[PDB]
């Protein structure tokens, strides 16, 4: 079917997530890893002012999304975006989370809608799906989620909180989780996200991912607390060292 | 690095080192201070 | 010393033994088999431009089955020794497969080159698992030549590991623009494998699946043949964990592990705390090696008696003689 | 000095440990040696 | 005295280094085990438990030759602190 | 010509003979090389330079700190309060007029301490 | 410190020589001497 | 520029060794000169 | 009495060879294959 229908903000020490699964407590470590820069400048959109636009994926992407009746419904990666290549959707359709991996030809301005959910313009077709994952049917909230793409395998990371400020990303100490791993072995250099057009009062943040070295501090539970970047200013080259 | 890089053709090795991060460093005490704690001792020797 | 005679003073020695005596396996209590009938004995394999993926979990791995029916003339493994996978436990198992020309077995590889290797394949340079190929001839070939098996000859760039394409663009040579049709400089990117029965050895057609697993940093649910123990406590042991082996006492603890934590790790590495495979439990694993001991002798000339000092350690709590 | 750029040796040199840190150590340690010489052999008189 | 003794720690500071480095040393000496040195792991149990007998030896020798070169700078340092300690325990001893 | 390296290039006044390509120092680094479509001689030098030394109180005190670059004018940049001491350039401590017992030794006769809308 | 059990690091550590021994008999001798220091500094008069 | 990445790991680690024990060697020797200097220096100020 | 060649001046492009060629045994020493795109060799001799 298909149919056709900036803001800048400081990274307040967001973008830390677990390195790898094992248990360490009161030890301060020091990784080597793609990490999100301490004080970085990440863009922000609304909806509530309503865009979606095609950003580019480079070497990995944060996404935070503030919102309050599940605005945001899901991803599309890519290359090209139409059926000469394959491409990758994930999606949250109201009562199942949809992972396909298919040369699907996007329309040119993807929604989902909602009355319930009752359109689907999404993609005028769909083939050659060499990959399908389905899950068991089913501003107060913000989720922060991790992407990369490293030796075909896609690695996805997702954390959650309860917030109540109306503007800006809050400030406070996060770490992510490893949520998601995908053997899609595809080419990805461009990504879309997907909104729910209700016939929105949310908004979100993208950010780039750089390879950094951060010194991170264990708890004496199992858990991280601080965590220092060493190329934020001279201070931090010193405590690193 | 304005004259490390210059018509020195390799003939000063403090170029060499400084290009393989040996640094030296000054020191703390210059000698026009070491000089007049020199003068001050030898005041006090020859008037007290 | 290194000397037959000893002067009168006082001297170091070894560090205190205690013998675990005991050994202990743990795995986890899978008893169902692994894809080995519908995975080497599969009818259709898929072409190398399209090589078909697989996941494998909740398994045991005995090959010992193979040998009745199945013969491989290339195998090889990188990362581990054949002789430990009886006694291992696997992560993440992945199987591919594919059908190439038999003089191309050698390019699967890592830091290889061609046209395997760079247009349709690509194995990552930090590689971890095992290459098996097998001779396909009276299979997959036919009289008058069987067509069905393609690969790509022509790309722009090179595939990154563990990369595929399916792209039929048509592939340019020259300056000038192949709109969508074949012409001078402009190339349908796809061939096909010309296998015949009669055919020279280098051109016959080879089968090749690879397997790709990790080891000893997540948890596991595929595992070799080996037969688990009952679990001791409060005692120096041999203990075999999914695959690691080591020697030491075993107490509950207190630590909290994540759902995808497994091993616990010390500043030096040594494996602190462990989750149960089976009663999903935390045990802390502590050295049995510890006291120094000294000692106390007299010059040999004079006498033949010694005394020794335990250090670090009372009397009351024995291990002293 | 064991590298001079080249990322590739120099992730390489993560797995040797701290062997850097401490001949940095060392070497401060005998740098402020040196000005406490300086400072005990001469400053001995607080009156210039 | 009686309370320039009390006005702060710092006053035996001289005394207190002697202590923090002979700390300082022993902490660095347990962590670099926890270096590769170019192995494909730092613990003995993963190579033995991975690796047969031909591929495990190669690995052992690299680790062993760094946790001794390890030894080798701790017992050298050692060495010239305890020269640097005797010096001090001989002008003390002159002093009394 | 395969050969991969990073530096600046400025042209040189070495005379290559016909069957030289390359020039070497003693630690076999490249340092001058011959074009190969100007047939021109090209000096190779290395990028990074000068030290760099952070000056701070406690941090439990206040996290104001100091830089200072060694061995470089302020005037030539590559640099980011500004006094050029006889040790180099020292950036985010201004100079006063006085003179008093040193606190943190910089060198040279330089010293520097956190005084009081405290500062460095 | 080396091996901690894995009887085969013990096994391949035996052609490597004397270097342990070596290492204990200088700690032997610091320690040793720390004592005399002990004693030389104190241990002047023998009267109490 | 000759190697690939899994055969260029086995020269670089052994140049590393070399040049860190290089570096070793160096040290060791500035610390014992060092000391040395540390002990004509407190003959100095005695002196004076 | 095989046959030796010399070659000079060309662009060493294999990449023509993938359409009708096809070789049972490949070996290099002293360079990685993957690289063989970005060198430049200064004598060329091809024995066959
Ligand atoms: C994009 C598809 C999608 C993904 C990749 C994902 C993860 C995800 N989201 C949630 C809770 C949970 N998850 C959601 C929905 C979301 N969080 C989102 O990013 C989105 C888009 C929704 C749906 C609108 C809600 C509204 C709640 C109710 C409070 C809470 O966040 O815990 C879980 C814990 C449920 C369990 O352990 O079985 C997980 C693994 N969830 C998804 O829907
Ligand atoms: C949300 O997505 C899932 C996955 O496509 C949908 O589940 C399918 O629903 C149709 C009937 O409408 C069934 O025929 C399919 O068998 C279902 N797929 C699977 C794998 O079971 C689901 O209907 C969607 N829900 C909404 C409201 O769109
Ligand atoms: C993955 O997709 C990107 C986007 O097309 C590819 O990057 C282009 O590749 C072609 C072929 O060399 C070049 O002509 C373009 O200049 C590239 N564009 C950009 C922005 O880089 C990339 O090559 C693909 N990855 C692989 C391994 O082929
Ligand atoms: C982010 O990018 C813009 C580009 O104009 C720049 O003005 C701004 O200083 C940058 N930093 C922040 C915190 O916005
Ligand atoms: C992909 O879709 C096209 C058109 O339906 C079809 O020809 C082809 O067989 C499909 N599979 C692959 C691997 O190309
Ligand atoms: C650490 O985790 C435990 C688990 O509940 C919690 O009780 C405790 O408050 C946390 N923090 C500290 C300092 O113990
Ligand atoms: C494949 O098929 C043959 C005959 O059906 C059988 O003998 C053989 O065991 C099978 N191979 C495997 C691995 O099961
Ligand atoms: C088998 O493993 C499960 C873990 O899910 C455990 O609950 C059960 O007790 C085990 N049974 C035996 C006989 O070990
Ligand atoms: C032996 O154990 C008892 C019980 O705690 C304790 O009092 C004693 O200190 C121990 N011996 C030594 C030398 O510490
Ligand atoms: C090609 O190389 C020759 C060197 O003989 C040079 O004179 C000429 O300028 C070059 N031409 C171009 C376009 O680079
Ligand atoms: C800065 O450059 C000028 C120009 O030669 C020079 O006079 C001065 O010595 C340089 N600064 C220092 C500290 O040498």
């Amino acid at each position: 079917q298909c149919v056709n229908l900036p803001a800048y903000t400081n990274s307040f020490t967001r973008g830390v997530y677990y390195p790898d699964k094992v248990f360490r407590s009161s030890v301060l470590h020091s990784t080597q890893d793609l990490f999100l820069p301490f004080f970085s400048n990440v863009t922000w959109f609304h909806a509530i002012r309503f865009d979606n636009p095609v950003l580019p994926f480079n070497d990995g992407v944060y996404f935070a999304s503030t919102e309050k009746s599940n605005i945001i419904r899901g991803w599309i990666f890519g290359t090209t975006l139409d059926s000469k290549t394959q491409s990758l959707l994930i999606v949250n359709n109201a009562t199942n989370v949809v992972i396909k991996v298919c040369e699907f030809q996007f329309c040119n301005d993807p929604f989902l809608g909602v009355y319930m959910e009752s359109e689907f313009r999404v993609y005028s077709s769909a083939n050659n799906c060499t990959f399908e994952y389905v899950s068991q049917p089913f501003f107060k909230n913000l989720r922060e989620f991790v992407f990369k793409n490293i030796d075909g395998y896609f690695k996805i990371y997702s954390k959650h909180t309860p917030i109540n400020l109306v503007r800006d990303l809050p400030q406070g100490f996060s770490a992510l989780e490893p949520l998601v791993d995908l053997p899609i072995g595809i080419n990805i250099t461009r990504f879309q996200t997907l909104l729910a057009l209700h016939r929105g009062a949310a908004a979100y943040y993208v950010g780039y991912l750089q390879p950094r070295t951060f010194l991170l501090k264990y708890n004496e539970n199992g858990t991280i607390t601080d965590a220092v970047d060493c190329a934020l200013d001279p201070l931090s080259e010193t405590k690193c060292t | 690095y304005g004259d490390c890089l210059g018509d020195i053709a390799a003939r000063d090795l403090i170029c060499a080192q400084k290009f393989n991060g040996l640094t030296v460093l000054p020191p703390l005490l210059t000698d026009e201070m070491i000089a007049q704690y020199t003068s001050a001792l030898l005041a006090g020797t020859i008037t007290s | 010393l290194k000397s037959f005679t000893v002067e009168k003073g006082i001297y170091q020695t070894s560090n205190f033994r205690v013998q675990p005596t005991e050994s202990i396996v743990r795995f986890p209590n899978i008893t169902n088999l692994c894809p080995f009938g519908e995975v080497f004995n599969a009818t259709r394999f898929a072409s190398v431009y399209a090589w078909n993926r697989k996941r494998i979990s909740n398994c045991v791995a005995d090959y010992s089955v193979l040998y009745n029916s199945a013969s491989f003339s290339t195998f090889k493994c990188y990362g581990v020794s054949p002789t430990k996978l009886n006694d291992l436990c696997f992560t993440n198992v992945y199987a591919d497969s594919f059908v190439i020309r038999g003089d191309e077995v050698r390019q699967i590889a890592p830091g290889q080159t061609g046209k395997i290797a760079d247009y349709n394949y690509k194995l990552p340079d930090d590689f971890t698992g095992c290459v098996i190929a097998w001779n396909s001839n009276n299979l997959d070939s036919k009289v008058g030549g069987n067509y069905n098996y393609l690969y790509r000859l022509f790309r722009k760039s090179n595939l990154k590991p563990f990369e595929r394409d399916i792209s039929t663009e048509i592939y340019q040579a020259g300056s000038t623009p192949c709109n969508g049709v074949e012409g001078f400089n402009c190339y349908f990117p796809l061939q096909s494998y010309g296998f015949q029965p009669t055919n020279g050895v280098g051109y016959q057609p080879y089968r090749v699946v690879v397997l790709s697993f990790e080891l000893l940093h997540a948890p596991a649910t595929v595992c070799g043949p080996k037969k688990s123990t009952n679990l001791v406590k409060n005692k120096c042991v041999n203990f075999n964990f999914n695959g690691l082996t080591g020697t030491g006492v075993l107490t509950e603890s207190n630590k909290k592990f994540l759902p995808f934590q497994q091993f616990g790790r010390d500043i030096a590495d040594t494996t602190d705390a462990v989750r149960d495979p089976q009663t999903l439990e935390i045990l802390d694993i502590t050295p049995c090696s510890f006291g120094g001991v000294s000692v106390i002798t007299p010059g040999t000339n004079t006498s033949n008696q010694v005394a020794v000092l335990y250090q670090d350690v009372n009397c009351t709590e024995v291990p002293v003689a | 000095y064991i590298c001079g750029d080249s990322t590739e040796c120099s992730n390489l040199l993560l797995q040797y440990g701290s062997f850097c840190t401490q001949l940095n150590r060392a070497l401060t340690g005998i740098a402020v040696e040196q000005d406490k010489n300086t400072q005990e052999v001469f400053a001995q008189v607080k009156q210039i | 005295i009686q309370d320039s003794l009390s006005s702060t720690a710092s006053a035996l500071g001289k005394l207190q280094d002697v202590v923090n480095q002979n700390a300082q040393a022993l902490n660095t000496l347990v962590k670099q085990l926890s270096s590769n040195f170019g192995a494909i792991s730092s613990v003995l149990n993963d190579i033995l438990s991975r690796l047969d007998k031909v591929e495990a030896e190669v690995q052992i020798d690299r680790l062993i030759t760094g946790r001794l070169q390890s030894l080798q700078t701790y017992v050298t340092q050692q060495l010239i602190r305890a020269a640097e300690i005797r010096a001090s325990a001989n002008l003390a001893a002159t002093k009394m | 010509n395969g050969l991969t390296g990073t530096g600046v290039l400025t042209e040189s006044n070495k005379k290559f003979l016909p069957f030289q390509q390359f020039g070497r120092d003693i630690a076999d680094t490249t340092d001058a090389v011959r074009d190969p479509q100007t047939l021109e001689i090209l000096d190779i030098t290395p990028c990074s330079f000068g030290g760099v030394s952070v000056i701070t109180p406690g941090t439990n005190t206040s996290n104001q700190v100091a830089v200072l670059y060694q061995d470089v004018n302020c005037t030539e940049v590559p640099v980011a309060n500004v006094f050029q001491t006889r040790a180099g350039c020292l950036i985010g401590a201004e100079h006063v007029n006085n003179s008093y017992e040193c606190d943190i030794p910089i060198g040279a006769g330089i010293c520097a301490s956190y005084q009081t809308s405290q500062s460095i």
